[PDB]
This record gives structure tokens, C-alpha cells and sequence, in this order.
């Protein structure tokens, strides 16, 4: 009864690309070196604005839409991190050492004491960017990872529909690395150090969810009430 | 009102 | 690396011969429970697993062969996914009960026992209930196990061998697919339907790990010097 | 040295 079913492998990736979502900037100002109140300021304002765009993108994601309103909610509050820091980590892939949050929003790890205890989180997402740049990841294969995420990390906290779209991301995956030339072998390979990566990010995200919890018990930053509730569905 | 996510699901563009 | 020589029917076996015991708890039947006392028959279970799957980590393939700073990291950062996933498999013909031994059989309303715990039993529960639904076999637990193991600290020179090996994991999992009669496709899908749920078995032991820290601060259970340092290793 | 790395090392 889902329409993403039909879909072939290229329609897939041509209706994944179609949905990215834009690349926003921060705030213009140069005054330089950051506060903790700055700089989390800064962070969590982008990562507010860009939650707005993440709902209209995750609309666009084949199989969403079929979703009840509940479920769609349950996927988005569960993966809304993992979603914002893959999407970081991909933009900085080709800035080694750096994490571009934004492109006039370009920090490296010494920024990250900045603020107290994000240096831990800021290696961690460069060394997932590091390992990204070294598998050569390819766009089409970043906007498959995405949605696996979306569709995957709340899917056991509720199932036969998501699971069927996340079959078709995988066929989608590994028509993409045939495209490319990748034997058998090197497809299922490849797709094995992908998903694996995921475990990382979800790891990330745990971390980032208690850190982003502690600026707020410790009124560091001024959340926004959208970021407050999806701060407050993981409890 | 009740989640600020609703509002933005059914307004998505 | 000798582990790298090894087809994917040998690496089941040594897999397979490495498998640990399954303990016993010290539940006294008729002391009743206390959040103390469940904590306690937690924690003194996990700590004696913990002896054996430190020498379960050496008989891995290629585990040996890594400085002995890197298989203390390795062990680290996954103990408790492993000690989790452990759990899971030995519930799966449980249907809402989670077997810790074959003494210990635990219920949803009982982990109600302890404060906090139950949010972490009904996961535990749902991935249970993921891995009967897709009839996990024994051969690709092991195999999942020993990915958690070499997977889950990899990215926190020669992690070039780590990811040789975890390739080498790949093709046993692809192998025994292909051996039960499953199709590319299905291959392909299987191999990333296991994979997705390492990223939820890294969440409870995320939650897990939180959840056990706020009963060593509340001084509820006596802790075990080992549990203790595997505990601090996450801070 | 932890106690990891002394089982670890037996
Ligand atoms: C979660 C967090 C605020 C948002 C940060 C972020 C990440 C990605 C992004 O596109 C926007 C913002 C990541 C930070 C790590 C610690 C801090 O609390
Ligand atoms: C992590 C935990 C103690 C260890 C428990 C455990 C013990 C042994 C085992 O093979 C698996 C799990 C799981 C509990 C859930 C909450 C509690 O803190």
C-alpha cells in the first residue's frame, strides 16, 4: 500500500537527493575566541533551525509519509541527534581536523573546550569524519545512511512497513557500490563498515543527548521549547 | 500547543 | 595474522569453540526482592562473566594479535553490549522474559523492582523479540558478538588488521546466508538487518551504563573491584 | 595496572 515499495534503486537515490536539506549559516559576528555561553548559543541555534528543515526532509523520505503521525514523531525525537551530527560529519568530511557546523561555523577540537566536556564529543565526530574521508563516501551513499537512521533507531521502542523501506535503502546501498564497480565481496564488505559506523553514531548521540541535558540543568544556553521537547523525549 | 513537532509534521512543505 | 587465513567454516568453528558457559546467579528463592538485592544478583552475575569473556575476547580471531593497551580499550567500551547481547540470545525463546540464568528469569513487572531498570528491560525485551522474529541463528550471534567486540572502541595504523578482521566477519555472515539458501538479495538484506541492531544493542548499553552508575552513587549494590573499573573506563 | 589488563595478561 506504500508507494517507496515500487521504486527503483536509481528512483530511490534521485528522490533522497531531491530531499536534502539546506545548508544553513550561522551568525555573522567575528568576535573571537568564544565564550561557553557563545558558543553553545551559537550551536544550538543552528541546530534549532535546522530541525525545522530535517521534518520537511524526513516528509520526503520514501516510506515516511505512509506513517502515522505518532510514529513519525517516535523515529524524529529518537533520531534527531544522530541525524543533525551524521549530516555534520558529512560536511566536514573534506576539512580534516575541523567540524563545519556551518560554512562561516568552521571549528577544530582546541575550540571544543570552549566549552566544558564537548572536546570529548568533537573528537569522536572527527574521528567519524576522518573515517568517512578514508572510505571515499560517496553523497548517494551518505543520503541512504541518513535515512537508515531515521527510519532504524527508534524502530524497536514501539514495524513490517519501516522494515520492508530499510530492505529497499539496503538493495538501493548496494546497487549504488555495484555501480561503482565493487565486486560482491567488496559490496557486502563496504556496506558492513557503513551500518557499523551507525553504532558510533548512535554512541555520539548518547553522549551529545547528556551533554545537551547538562547545559540546560546548568542554564548555560537558552534551548528553544522545540529543542526542549526533543531534548525531553529521551528522559 | 501539545508538541511543537506536531505542528511541524502537519505543516511540512 | 594467522586470523586472516582462516575460511569462513573455520572461523564459525573457533567462534563456536570459544563460546562462553552459562552462569549460574546466586537467587535465593526465598529471599524476597528487594531494588538491593536485584541490583545485587545483577552485579554479581555480571562480574563473574566478566572473567569469562576476557577469555573469550583472546580465543577471537585476530584479538591476540592487538597490543595488549588496545584489547584493554577494546573490552572496555563493549562489555556490556556483550554481556547484553548475551542476555538477548539467551532470551530469545523467552517471550517476555529476560533469562540472566537459568535461575534468573525476569519479567518486565520485576525489573520494576529497581528504579529506572525497567525502561532498560523493555528494550532488552524488544530486541529479544527482534531476534525471534528474524530466527537468529547461533552462528551469526557469535558472529555478531565478535563485531561488538572489534567494532564498538575502533574509532575511540594497525586498526588497519581490526577492519581486515571485521571484513573477514562479514564474509563468514554473507557465507552461512549463502549457505541457507537466501538469494544475493536477501544475503545483502539479512547481513544489514543484523548489523542495524548493534546500533540499538549500543543504546541500552549506553543506558545501561547510566543506569549503573546512578546505583554506585546511591550506594545501593556493592560493586566488584573489576565492575568498577569497567564502570569508571566510561567516564 | 588494571585489573582488565592483568587477566588480559595470563
Ligand atoms: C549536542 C551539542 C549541541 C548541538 C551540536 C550540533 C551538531 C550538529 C549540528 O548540525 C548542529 C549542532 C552538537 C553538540 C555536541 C554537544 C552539544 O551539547
Ligand atoms: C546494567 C544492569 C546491570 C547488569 C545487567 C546484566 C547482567 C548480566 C548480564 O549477562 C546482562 C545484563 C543488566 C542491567 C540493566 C540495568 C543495570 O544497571
Amino acid at each position: 500500500n506504500s508507494l517507496a515499495l515500487s521504486l527503483t534503486a536509481d528512483q530511490m537515490v534521485s528522490a533522497l537527493l531531491d530531499a536534502e536539506p539546506p545548508i544553513l549559516y550561522s551568525e555573522y559576528d567575528p568576535t573571537r575566541p568564544f565564550s561557553e555561553a557563545s558558543m553553545m548559543g551559537l550551536l544550538t541555534n543552528l541546530a534549532d533551525r535546522e530541525l525545522v528543515h530535517m521534518i520537511n526532509w524526513a516528509k520526503r523520505v520514501p516510506g515516511f509519509v505512509d506513517l502515522t503521525l505518532h510514529d513519525q514523531v517516535h523515529l524524529l525525537e529518537c533520531a534527531w541527534l544522530e541525524i543533525l551530527m551524521i549530516g555534520l560529519v558529512w560536511r566536514s568530511m573534506e576539512h580534516p581536523g575541523k567540524l563545519l557546523f556551518a560554512p562561516n561555523l568552521l571549528l577544530d577540537r582546541n575550540q571544543g573546550k570552549c566549552v566544558e566536556g564537548m572536546v570529548e564529543i568533537f573528537d569522536m565526530l572527527l574521528a567519524t569524519s576522518s573515517r568517512f574521508r578514508m572510505m571515499n563516501l560517496q553523497g548517494e551513499e551518505f543520503v541512504c545512511l541518513k535515512s537508515i537512521i531515521l527510519l532504524n533507531s527508534g524502530v524497536y521502542t514501539f514495524k513490517d512497513h519501516i522494515h520492508r523501506v530499510l530492505d529497499k535503502i539496503t538493495d538501493t546501498l548496494i546497487h549504488l557500490m555495484a555501480k561503482a564497480g565493487l565486486t560482491l565481496q567488496q559490496q557486502h564488505q563496504r556496506l558492513a563498515q557503513l551500518l557499523l559506523i551507525l553504532s558510533h553514531i548512535r554512541h555520539m548521540s548518547n553522549k551529545g543527548m547528556e551533554h545537551l541535558y547538562s547545559m540546560k540543568c546548568k542554564n548555560v544556553v537558552p534551548l528553544s521549547d522545540l529543542l526542549l521537547e526533543m531534548l525531553d523525549a529521551h528522559r | 500547543k501539545h508538541k511543537i513537532l506536531h505542528r511541524l509534521l502537519q505543516d511540512s512543505s
